[PDB]
């Protein structure tokens, strides 16, 4: 009845002892941390900015960083050592304004020491320092992206307005890792007002440095090759009478099939990430947001009609279900009647007898018309099984925000009401088989590897921890047949004229997608192409190029891959010197 | 009859003495020193007037004061004044009163007279005190007042810790309650509220915790010899000006104060006197260790002043009126 009271008397005794111990800590162990120089000097506390991490690719080429922005501000209009400043600054006069104004922004590293000797520590001439994100090797915005200050809605989440929030596809995924801890310090201020001693109370974390799987070499090649496609897009649209439409819409992805690393990813019309970052309020960036086009969205992750590229998966599902043996016989006629309407072929004359290898090679559509006509109602559901198995329906595992790729099933059309004549258009990719170039680039990487389904990832190393790649295998009984037909397309199919005489034995397939708008001759230019089919001493590579309404995938997309492939394996041009 | 414990009275006087002394630098406004001086006169006269009562009459109004305190905690949310985001006062001009003081002094008596009987330890040990505590805290969280509710919940715990003592069942009950409630509030907590609570645990966020972080630096200024407020941070003003050799003197008096409170609590033979004097010393000590813990950068900010040092229009009177009831039940410990 009394022992419990002794405990509370002991509890409140040790509690006041711990308070006495915590006080002694601050008073005795930390008095050097709170010295006042034997005078009435007050103490101010100021937070320390957080150095955001440095985004750089493999081999150490910096792609993003932040440093100091040194400006010259002066108020009053005093001479000081004016005779030496005018030739150094090149202004030849001091514009006398009432409000504080800036002279020579972005002071270089050589002018700063010379100015500092002439600063003289006077009240008029000082050097304000600012933090701004700097991209030394800027990469396509829709992939790399931009940086803005903390929004009003984000401020309530505990972010200071001096913090930088990245809405970027790449900088948002890395934002939790890149952000450093905003430290806090306290400085002894004299009666005069001078700095005397700094005291660190929260050591700032300088963020983490992410190493990407991108290569700056292949990245310039991708963005470059997007522009010569415009010269070919305008050339193709010229034969149709449609306007030149010089906008360079589309994107391109180039990755490693084995390790699942992405080596080159770009979109267009991309922007410059330094615009949103450094300047306080750039007006040109405001027009980018109100753009009628899509200059910020990455077309590598948005759903588009795949067309003849999806037929490579149609043949896969056709071989795994057991519909056709690798040595079947079908004549690629010019016309085929499903029973309701005539299914048109891309050509106009008889091609001859073909196999699965010959069907993919010459991209025959009448093959997949006859082959699916056996079981048109049950294959479409089984088609999406293998399609989602290859990596077309689900997500790629990219750090950048990605859009949903819609695959059609009988169940989907019921919730959207199904007709049998839709299967043939779905087998090639007309029936709303929406897919993204990122997913499309992965579908080729699985077949090129022959079973492995690697996960795409831009990041190679966050901080110092090497991110390990995650694999997954798919059940494939006949892979070589799909691989031969892909090189048979380069050796004898559509890519005969571009990559036939090419040194590295490449396989792939061209793609054109009848646009749903009007189907007026401007299709979606597609082409996929993986690395050395034969065991030549070259590292593997998969490249996929897409162009909105570019048309003639053989004429627009195929050369774009030839350029990126040439940059990867170092293919020399007319260099006889 | 002059049968009190003057050692307890001297410890009270020695700290209120430094109270006005520390209010020389803190709150130097002479208009403030006047309303504090007249608060001591009314605080000492009320405690002098409370001595003209018997212990039986004191415990005869346990349920009346408890039931009346609930009427005030339910009325303060209608015709009260909002000082800092919560209506918890009655100010009709020259009057200053808080319904939370009568709730503490009323719940201490009510839970001492009631728990004098047998508590059913199996299940209903935490039934009657729970039924008498939730109406109090419930009418405090609707103000809202988190600091005042923690003093209430700690005082009720002390009373149960003296009579009930369900040690095996009590600790396991707290561990479960301390894991299920956060698992329910955190998902339903807003980002405005989630960050708010995270800032309470870790005080390193300047725009709200700069002054409170400055307190930790302000205290450590002087050793061996601008703050946000003079109320919630009397000790920081005092600890900074008086160095460390003083800090032990204040912690000493408060240590000796809570000692004689518990000491006289043992001299009383009746159970309800054990409960009432333990719940009072617990309710008073809990404020000190929390107030000084906030100042020393250990306890999270709760918004509770430090007795015998804080500037209080009714808080000083209520604490002195609380100390008078302690000296009342002590001289009445023998007689019935």
């Amino acid at each position: 009845g009394t022992g419990r009271i002794h405990a509370l008397a002991l509890f409140f005794a040790l509690a006041l002892f711990l308070l006495g111990l915590r006080a002694w800590q601050l008073q005795v162990l930390e008095y050097e941390r709170y010295a006042l120089r034997s005078q009435g000097n007050y103490l101010k506390t100021e937070d320390i900015p957080a150095p955001r991490g440095k985004i750089l690719d493999r081999k150490g080429r910096v792609l993003a960083q932040d440093r100091l922005v040194v400006d010259l501000v002066y108020t009053g209009g005093e001479v000081a050592f004016k005779e030496r400043l005018l030739p150094l600054l090149g202004l030849e006069d001091l514009p006398q304004v009432t409000e504080p104004t800036v002279l020579k922004a972005g002071v270089p590293e050589a002018l700063r020491p010379t100015l500092e000797e002439l600063t003289a520590g006077q009240k008029n001439l000082y050097l304000r320092e600012r933090i701004e994100r700097y991209y030394p090797n800027p990469i396509s915005g829709p992939v790399m992206g931009y940086v803005l200050r903390a929004n009003a809605a984000q401020v309530k989440q505990g972010y200071s307005p001096e913090e930088e929030v990245g809405q970027a596809g790449l900088e948002a995924a890395l934002e939790p890792y890149l952000r450093g801890k905003r430290g806090v310090r306290a400085v002894e201020v004299n009666v005069r007002g001078e700095r005397l001693r700094e005291t660190v109370l929260e050591e700032p974390t300088p963020g983490q440095d992410v190493v990407l799987t991108l290569d700056l070499a292949l990245q310039r090649a991708a963005e470059k090759a997007l522009e010569e496609a415009l010269a070919d897009i305008n050339a193709g649209r010229r034969l149709n009478g449609l306007p030149e439409e010089k906008q360079v819409k589309g994107a391109i992805v180039a990755l490693d099939p084995t390790t699942g690393e992405v080596l080159a990813m770009a979109s267009a019309p991309s922007f410059d990430p330094n615009l949103f970052a450094k300047r306080p309020v750039p007006e040109e960036a405001k027009a980018l947001l109100e753009d009628k086009n899509l200059p910020l969205l990455n077309r590598a992750v948005q759903p588009y009609t795949p067309g003849s590229t999806f037929k490579l998966a149609t043949s896969y599902a056709l071989l795994e279900e057991g519909y056709v043996t690798p040595a079947t016989t079908y004549r690629c006629s010019p016309y085929i009647v499903f029973g309701g309407q005539v299914r048109r072929n891309w050509a106009s004359r008889d091609m001859g007898p073909m196999t699965v290898r010959e069907a993919i090679a010459w991209s025959c559509n009448t093959w997949y018309y006859q082959a699916v006509a056996q079981d048109p109602l049950g294959f479409v559901d089984r088609l999406a099984r293998r399609a989602r198995l290859l990596g077309l329906g689900e997500a790629t595992g990219l750090e950048v925000a990605e859009k949903t790729g819609l695959l059609p099933t009988r169940a989907w059309k019921r919730e959207a009401p199904w007709y049998p004549g839709e299967t043939l258009s779905v087998a090639i990719g007309q029936g709303a088989v929406l897919a993204t170039p990122a997913q499309i680039a992965r579908m080729l990487a699985t077949i090129a590897t022959g079973g492995n389904k690697p996960a795409l990832h831009l990041v190679k190393a966050i901080g110092g921890v090497p991110v390990q790649p995650r694999w997954e295998k798919v059940p494939g009984r006949y892979w070589k047949v799909l691989q031969e037909g892909l090189r048979k397309t380069v050796s004898e199919g559509t890519a005969r004229f571009v990559l036939g005489e090419f040194p590295v034995p490449t396989g792939g397939k061209t793609g054109t997608a009848e646009t749903p708008g009007k189907r007026r001759g401007l299709e979606h230019a597609w082409y996929m192409g993986y690395g050395p089919t034969d065991g030549s001493p070259y590292p593997p590579l998969v490249v996929v190029a897409f162009f909105e309404n570019g048309g003639e995938g053989s004429r627009v997309a195929l050369p774009a891959v030839r350029k990126v492939m040439a940059a990867y394996w170092g293919i020399k041009g007319s260099l006889e010197v | 009859w002059l049968a009190y414990d003057w050692g307890l009275v001297f410890l009270v006087a020695a700290i209120v003495a430094l109270g006005f002394v520390n209010l020389g630098s803190a709150a130097p406004d002479p208009v403030l020193l006047y309303r504090q001086s007249v608060a001591l006169g009314l605080g000492l006269l009320l405690a002098f007037l409370l001595q003209f009562l018997s212990r039986r009459r004191l415990f005869g109004l346990a349920y009346p004061l408890y039931g009346a305190s609930l009427l005030l905690l339910a009325l303060v949310l209608v015709v009260g004044r909002e000082i800092n985001g919560a209506r918890a006062w009655f100010v009709l001009g020259p009057l200053q009163f808080q319904p939370l003081e009568l709730a503490k002094l009323g719940l201490l008596l009510a839970l001492a007279k009631a728990l004098e009987g047998r508590p059913i330890a199996r299940v209903w040990d935490y039934a009657l005190p729970a039924l008498l505590t939730l109406p109090v805290v419930g009418l405090l969280l609707l103000q809202p007042d988190l600091g005042g509710a923690l003093v209430v919940l700690f005082g009720v715990f002390v009373v149960v810790f003296v009579r009930g003592l369900p040690w095996r069942h009590l600790l396991v009950g707290l561990f479960a309650l301390a894991l299920l409630v956060p698992t329910a509030v955190w998902p339903n907590l807003k980002p405005y509220q989630r960050e708010r609570v995270l800032i309470v645990l870790d005080p390193y966020r300047d725009p709200l915790g700069q002054g409170f972080q400055v307190i930790q630096s302000t205290i450590a200024i002087g050793s061996g010899g601008i703050p946000f407020r003079h109320t919630d941070f009397v000790f920081s003003v005092w600890a900074e000006e008086w160095g460390f050799v003083g800090v032990v003197g204040l912690l000493g008096l408060y240590g000796l104060l809570l000692a004689r409170l518990f000491a006289l609590a043992l001299a009383c033979p009746r159970l309800s006197d054990r409960l009432f004097l333990s719940g009072f010393a617990g309710m008073l000590g809990f404020q000190v260790v929390v107030n000084l813990g906030v100042a020393l950068g250990v306890m999270p900010v709760t918004g509770l002043t430090l007795p015998l040092f804080s500037y209080g229009g009714s808080s000083l009177i209520a604490t002195l009126a609380g100390l008078g009831l302690v000296l009342l039940v002590h001289r009445d410990r023998y007689q019935d």
